[PDB]
């Protein structure tokens, strides 16, 4: 098999990977609704704990073995092979859910081209009897139904939600971002037609611009008039709802995103090249800059809500409370509309957002279309530009179900239902393969000298009862807490709940029903058809 | 409410210019658009063009952006129609209507009692 | 630019029965759902009246026998028998952008 070749482009990836526009999304803005400064106090130690010994466990596993991610179980334990179906449906399912992100993020950028931005005020295709605010002298009343430009430009033009009741009433067509799905997968498919060599090259064009823009826009924010109440509100300690009800699973869920174990691409970029004495190198600095990354978005998220709140006099808890994903698209826009220097800024954030979302879903599908290649070698000999093919049409095919449909809430469905406790379970069974099933002594007996140093004293402890401890925890928390939604004042009926939990458990079904077709499947009685079935080839 | 007080008569004469004034009170004037139309004696109605007062955004049209302009003030709460080179053609009585809100469909709710500019 | 045109010019109906007026041309107005049309009453020396709100809901203060559908194309105007009294030029309105232009108009009596 070929290899990535010099480390350098490897390192990029991995860490164009770790910065993602998912987890910059989604950690202001669960932080806000939870209360922001009480969410980073019992977050460090998670991260720690979900991050690290997954992701160096996984790279230092694909780097020793060098099998893809579905073909590299053959050689530990059989019996879990529908970890790669599970995987697979997983990343299907981000894909179908990064998408609709995705085409609204393209059309903004398109829609950011002319000399007067459709953000400081509402023009003829918006409801301005409800379009009021504007920063005048004193002359606002705010009421409970006032509404945002910004808000009104994300609700009525670019998703037409006025359209649908709900998800029992059938929304209409968008023909823009039709054509922007359409050129969003042509550009993707032609991103991956040519290979693993264009992966690794492409990487390096779009590493230090989503770094430049994210510093430039810091120092642009944290100067305007405002910037104290925000980092007060962001930087509280708040040890009163921390114990139990807190918002602890929601971070895990939410670092476990940011880091991406399991979820392939680890295995991906590690089955190509065994990086010798630097795995634990790129996976400490690829974590610490994905922490730094994601600790460095929610500051400046908070920054400007703390400038709009002081512009608006009023208490940053209560600004777009019931405001799902959309707060980054709306508080942005609002902070360019309101910067004397706009027509760039949007421009260039727009552009951070179009690369950082395009350099993740990359990854995120040559993660599952370098697994399946391994796996099928009659697909991997010829038709692997076929295959790739197909598997855009259908990527596509399942992305129109939720972008032709014009609502947020299934959008909202799977980012709250898809990514969370599928993935968990997929880890947990990942990861006690890889513990007490395939024994941790003789896993580490090589990758000691394959690095140079001992790993033991901490991972001989970490990888076999708190790390499984934590996963069976916040898949049982996730379990039993029932994952109320709102969004835009729609509340989520019994009916989607369960359609959602139903996903859910059939999301991850494919290793249950392999291990019984593997045992249905193997002859004898079930002691000597276990212990001849998990066998490590 | 219905507060759209337009101004009185005019005399036209060839290569003129005068100035109609549009009371506006009541409403969120800063925040609606205001239209101002063209209806010739036993004729239809013909559109001149639109102003956003708060903004200073202007939308002529009708071959009429060569002689109409347009002119809002917050202060006074009016908006003003700037005209030039009167002729006998367009010599004919102009409205002063306020659009309605997005999801209204931005229709001409209200009215004037009408400037007889002859 | 969007231009309209009406038909009939004129419906000498009689007291007691409905009519329809209709607004063609080449839009298409719907954008975001909402019928882009505007209906408007003028009374000769009155100034004009608004009667349907985007060619689907009715206006403020207007009686019910003012009505109005369709979408896409073709729309019409029905009303309701009328007396004496509601005999008025009625104009259609495109408020689509960028431009807003005005139908030709009816002549509607007896
Ligand atoms: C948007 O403007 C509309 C008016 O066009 C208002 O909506 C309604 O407001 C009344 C008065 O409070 C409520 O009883 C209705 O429930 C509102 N409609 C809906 C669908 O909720 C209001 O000023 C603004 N907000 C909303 C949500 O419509
Ligand atoms: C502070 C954060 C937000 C911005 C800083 C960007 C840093 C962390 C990123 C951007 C460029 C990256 C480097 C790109 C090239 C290489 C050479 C390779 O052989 C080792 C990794 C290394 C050295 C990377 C280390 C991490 C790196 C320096
Ligand atoms: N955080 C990276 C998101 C991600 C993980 N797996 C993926 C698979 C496909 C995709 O488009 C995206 C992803
Ligand atoms: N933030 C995780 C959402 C969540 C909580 N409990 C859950 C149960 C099932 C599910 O699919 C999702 C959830
Ligand atoms: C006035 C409308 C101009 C529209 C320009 C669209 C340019 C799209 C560029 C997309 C680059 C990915
Ligand atoms: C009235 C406009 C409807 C537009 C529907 C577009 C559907 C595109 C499907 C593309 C499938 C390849
Ligand atoms: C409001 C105008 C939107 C224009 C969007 C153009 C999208 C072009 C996509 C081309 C795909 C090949
Ligand atoms: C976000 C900060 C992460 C810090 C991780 C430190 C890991 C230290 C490992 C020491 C092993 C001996
Ligand atoms: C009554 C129609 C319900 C449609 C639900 C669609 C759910 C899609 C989940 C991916
Ligand atoms: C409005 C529902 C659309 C479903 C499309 C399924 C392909
Ligand atoms: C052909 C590859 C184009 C990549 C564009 C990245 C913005
Ligand atoms: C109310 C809790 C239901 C749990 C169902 C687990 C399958
Ligand atoms: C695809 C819709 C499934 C509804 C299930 C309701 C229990
Ligand atoms: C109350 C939760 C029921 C889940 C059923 C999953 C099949
Ligand atoms: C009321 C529980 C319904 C479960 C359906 C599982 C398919
Ligand atoms: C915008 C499409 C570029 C293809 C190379
Ligand atoms: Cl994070």
């Amino acid at each position: 098999r070929e290899t990535w070749g010099k480390k350098v482009d490897f390192l990029l990836s991995v860490i164009g990977y770790a910065v993602d526009l998912g987890n910059v999304w989604r950690f202001p803005y669960i932080c806000y609704q939870n209360g922001g400064g009480a969410f980073l106090l019992p977050y460090t130690i998670m991260a720690i704990f979900g991050g690290i010994p997954l992701f160096y466990m996984e790279l230092a596993l694909g780097q020793y073995h060098r099998n893809g991610c579905i073909s590299i179980w053959r050689k530990i334990c059989p019996i879990f092979k529908g970890i790669g179906y599970a995987i697979c449906i997983i990343a299907f399912y981000i894909a179908s859910y990064y998408n609709t992100i995705m085409a609204w993020a393209l059309y903004y950028l398109i829609s950011s081209f002319t000399d007067q931005l459709p953000w400081t005020s509402c023009k003829n295709s918006w409801n301005t009897g409800n379009c009021t605010n504007y920063f005048s002298e004193d002359n606002i009343t705010w009421t409970l139904h006032s509404t945002s430009p910004a808000e009104e430009f994300y609700t009525r033009h670019v998703l037409q939600i006025h359209r649908s009741k709900g998800l029992q009433d059938l929304g209409g067509i968008s023909w823009q971002l039709a054509l922007c799905i359409m050129l969003i997968f042509t550009v993707i498919y032609f991103s991956i037609w040519k290979g693993v060599k264009t992966s690794g090259k492409v990487v390096w064009v779009t590493a230090t611009f989503p770094y430049i823009i994210l510093s430039v826009l810091l120092v642009r924010g944290a100067t305007l008039p405002g910037a104290w109440r925000g980092v007060l509100f962001y930087l509280k300690p708040n040890w009163q709802k921390l114990l139990e009800t807190g918002v602890w699973i929601d971070a895990a869920a939410q670092i476990f995103f940011s880091l991406g174990p399991g979820f392939g691409v680890l295995l991906a970029f590690a089955s190509y090249n065994k990086f010798n004495n630097n795995c634990y190198q790129d996976a400490l600095v690829t974590s610490v800059v994905n922490c730094m990354t994601s600790f460095v978005s929610g500051f400046v998220i908070f920054t400007v809500l703390g400038y709009m709140a002081e512009m608006r006099n009023e208490d940053v808890s209560e600004v777009a409370k019931d405001a799902g994903p959309s707060l980054l698209f709306i508080t942005y826009a609002e902070a360019i509309a309101n910067m004397p220097a706009s027509t760039f800024f949007a421009i260039i954030f727009f552009l951070m957002l179009i690369t950082l979302g395009l350099d993740s879903t990359f990854a995120g599908l040559e993660g599952v279309i370098t697994a399946v290649l391994d796996e099928f070698p009659h697909v991997w000999a010829k038709r692997r530009e076929r295959f790739v093919l197909a598997v855009v049409i259908t990527c596509f095919f399942g992305s129109l179900v939720t972008l032709t449909f014009g609502g947020a809430y299934v959008v909202k469905l799977l980012e709250e239902y898809a990514t969370g406790p599928a993935v968990l379970t997929v880890a947990l069974i990942e990861a006690v393969a890889v513990s007490w099933f395939y024994g941790i002594t003789q896993f580490c007996r090589d990758v000691k000298e394959m690095l140079g140093f001992s790993p033991g004293w901490f991972w001989r402890i970490c990888w076999v009862a708190i790390s499984p401890l934590f996963l069976l925890f916040i898949i049982c928390s996730f379990l039993m807490s029932p994952p109320q939604l709102r969004l835009f004042q729609y509340n989520y009926p019994y009916w989607s709940i369960i359609l959602g939990y139903c996903i859910g458990t059939s999301s991850f079904i494919c290793i249950p029903t392999y291990i019984a077709y593997r045992l249905i499947i193997t002859p004898g009685t079930f002691k000597e058809r276990i212990i001849k079935s998990i066998t490590p080839e | 409410q219905v507060q759209l007080q337009q101004s009185g008569p005019e005399l036209v004469k060839l290569g003129a210019s005068v100035r109609i004034s549009c009371k506006a009170s009541g409403y969120r004037f800063s925040y609606s658009w205001m239209n101002w139309v063209k209806q010739r004696p036993g004729k239809g109605l013909e559109w001149i063009g639109r102003i956003y007062p708060g903004d200073g955004d202007t939308k002529y049209s009708g071959k009429f952006k060569g002689k109409a302009t347009l002119t809002a003030d917050k202060s006074s709460s009016t908006v003003y129609m700037q005209l030039s080179s009167l002729t006998s053609e367009d010599s004919a009585v102009y409205f002063c209507a306020r659009s309605a809100y997005g999801s209204e469909g931005f229709a001409m709710d209200y009215w004037g009692q009408g400037t007889s500019v002859t | 630019d969007i231009v309209l045109t009406q038909s009939p010019a004129s419906l000498a109906v009689s007291l007691g029965q409905r009519a329809t007026i209709s607004c063609r041309a080449s839009e298409s107005v719907d954008n975001y759902g909402i019928s882009f049309l505007n209906w408007f009453q003028q009374k000769p020396g009155q100034p004009p009246k608004l009667l349907i709100y985007a060619a689907s809901n009715q206006g403020s203060g207007v009686p019910a026998r003012f009505s109005g559908s369709g979408s896409g194309t073709y729309f019409s105007l029905n009303i309701h028998p009328m007396e004496e009294d509601d005999t008025a030029v009625y104009f259609c309105q495109q408020t689509k952008g960028v431009s807003w232009t005005f139908g030709g108009g009816t002549k509607v009596e007896i």
